[PDB]
């Protein structure tokens, strides 16, 4: 089922998306979340299979100081041009095992698994330029009115929520449906 | 607890570093056993490009029944210049692949001398493609022009390892050449030293802030980079002022006073009869007479392409930029080789630079080239000179 008010909802205060030509696509998570978790391999078999007329793109949540530090995790990872290798680890020893990866510290001393150095992992953790994107991160929150994760924001103006494959499904819809005008 | 050494191959291209590099997992696999996998799944969500430098590496590891090897291989010349001027892993332990069926190459050279330059400690040669060759007297001479090579950088040419092998046969599970990189893994085991511990090392901070405390002493905080810092130990700060001497009175972790600190933990310092006035930011305490302050050294240094965010226009001799050491920017001048008069965005060359103020620095220190806090190079220093 595809219907608005029920399977999605249309975002009152829609926003214009940051790419003007495609479809965007925008995940709100956090590290920390289980839901977020059972979400990650459907939205990664959805990946293998990006539509050249849609983007993706991530916006971990941050409204609060805990969420922040993945946020600010994250952020970094694609500061320094890592994510791709780090992602799925870090959301793996989180989840599956219980590393507490929940700081700025801890996150350090995971990236130096993959190379990044403590001092540029800390002067990029606290920069303007990842402090911005926590910023954009809340502003759409609040616009989009988010009250938690996870969520998919299609084209700045449907929301879509849940943890499977059902997710994936109703994004397709709501791609498609967007492709008509 | 085995040992970790990191290690990398050099060499022309087309002589078979790739080749050895899927060799020498396979054999030692087939032989001891393969190094365990971690968890390691590649996102398949779409990552933008970001500004820094693009380097393109491929790593594997591999295990002798002793030591641990992490080991980084490149696809190109350029890659290898960045890598070994700035890339993740400073390297224990070079393996120089050279083709017999070609010999020493310019990029054989070249990095060698980056080799020297960037302070590789040690460089094992593969002598490769030896199934292309029936004749020993032509192996012993590429030998021969090998050592020579290696003796011209200051690399112990006459007593460098050297095996003759293919790294493409042992590849495909021939016997006889699958033994030759078994003898090459014995080299690795036998001819890089298990590296110094950080721990072990003569203790090092580099002070990121000051601060007054107890009304009228001082404490200053870092990372402790090296070794240990016990509550009644001499330092000594240095760089930036006059050398300086005080005694550790004690070492601040929260809120709390501890007797030590040691290497990795964040910790201020307690200094006795330092005025906040006297130390600053950039500085480092450190093992009285165990580093020195310098104002001179020479370097090789790789400025950053436009793609990689760097500067747009070539810079000439008179170019003046921020030179960042570990916690802080010194400003200095530079002169390049002769009848170079500028230096173009991508470019790697050796630069001789003079600091407004000395920083205390060995010879492989890492710095970086900032404009405004933007990176614009990476370098490393070759000797210092004063
Ligand atoms: N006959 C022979 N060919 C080899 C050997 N090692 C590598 N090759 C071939 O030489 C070419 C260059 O090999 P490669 O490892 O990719 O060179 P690289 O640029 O140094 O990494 C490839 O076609 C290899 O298959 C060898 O031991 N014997
Ligand atoms: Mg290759």
């Amino acid at each position: 089922s595809n219907a608005a008010g029920k399977d999605y909802t249309v975002i009152a205060n829609p926003g214009k998306v940051e790419v003007p030509g495609k479809i965007e696509v925008r995940e709100f998570f956090w590290y920390g979340c289980p839901h977020c978790f059972k979400l990650e391999p459907h939205m990664q078999t959805w990946l293998k299979q990006i539509p050249s007329d849609v983007r993706f793109v991530r916006t971990p949540a941050a409204m609060n100081k805990v969420w922040e530090q993945g946020a600010r995790t994250y952020y970094t990872s694609e500061a320094l041009g890592v994510r791709k290798r780090t992602h799925l680890p870090l959301f793996h020893a989180i989840q599956v095992n219980g590393q507490q990866i929940f700081d700025q510290a801890s996150a350090a001393k995971f990236f130096t698994r993959y190379g990044v150095p403590e001092q540029k992992f800390n002067s990029t953790y606290n920069s303007f330029a990842v402090t911005a994107k926590v910023a954009e991160s809340n502003k759409l929150a609040q616009q989009y009115q988010l009250t938690g994760v996870p969520a998919v924001v299609v084209n700045g103006k449907y929301v879509v929520q849940g943890e499977d494959g059902k997710v994936t499904q109703v994004l397709n819809y709501l791609i498609e449906k967007e492709r008509k005008a | 607890t085995k040992p970790h050494v990191n290690v990398g191959t050099i060499g022309h291209v087309d002589h078979g570093k790739t080749t050895l590099t899927a060799a020498i997992t396979t054999v030692l696999a087939k032989t001891y056993g393969g190094a365990a996998r971690a968890f390691d799944q590649i996102d398949n969500a779409p990552e933008e490009k970001a500004r820094g430098i693009t380097i393109n590496t491929s790593h594997v590891e591999y295990d002798t029944p002793t030591r641990h090897y992490a080991h980084v291989d490149c696809p190109g010349h350029a890659d290898y210049v960045k890598n070994m001027i700035t890339g993740a892993a400073q390297m224990d332990g070079a393996i120089l692949v050279v083709a017999a069926t070609d010999g020493p190459m310019p990029q054989t050279r070249e990095h060698i001398l980056l080799g020297r330059q960037v302070g590789v400690p040690y460089i094992i040669v593969f002598l490769n493609k030896c199934d292309m060759v029936d004749d020993e007297e032509l192996l012993e001479l590429v030998e021969m022009e090998v050592r020579e090579l290696l003796s011209q950088y200051d690399f112990p040419g006459d007593d460098t390892p050297i095996v003759r092998g293919s790294a493409l046969k042992a590849l495909e599970g021939d016997a006889e050449w699958e033994a030759k990189i078994l003898e090459l893994a014995g080299f690795l085991d036998s001819y890089i030293p298990e590296p110094e511990r950080a721990i072990d090392k003569p203790f090092l901070l580099p002070i990121e802030d000051v601060f007054s405390i107890s009304g009228r002493g001082t404490v200053v905080t870092g990372r402790v980079e090296r070794g240990i810092i016990k509550v009644g130990e001499e330092v000594e700060i240095v760089g930036i002022k006059e050398t300086q001497k005080s005694t550790c009175t004690g070492v601040e972790m929260f809120r709390k006073l501890l007797d030590e600190g040691r290497a990795g933990e964040n910790v201020g310092v307690l200094l006795r009869g330092i005025k906040r006035e006297e130390i600053e930011r950039g500085q480092v305490l450190a093992k009285p007479g165990t580093i020195k302050p310098h104002t001179k050294f020479e370097s090789e240094v790789y400025i950053l392409s436009k793609d990689e965010g760097g500067r747009h226009t070539p810079f000439f001799k008179g170019y003046r930029p921020q030179f960042y050491f570990r916690t802080t920017d010194v400003t200095g001048t530079i002169e390049l080789p002769e009848g170079v008069e500028m230096v173009m965005p991508g470019d790697n060359i050796k630069m001789v630079v003079t600091l407004i103020h000395p920083i205390a620095m060995d010879d492989g220190l890492r710095f970086a080239i900032r404009e405004g806090g933007r990176t614009v190079g990476a370098g490393v220093v070759a000797k210092v000179l004063g």
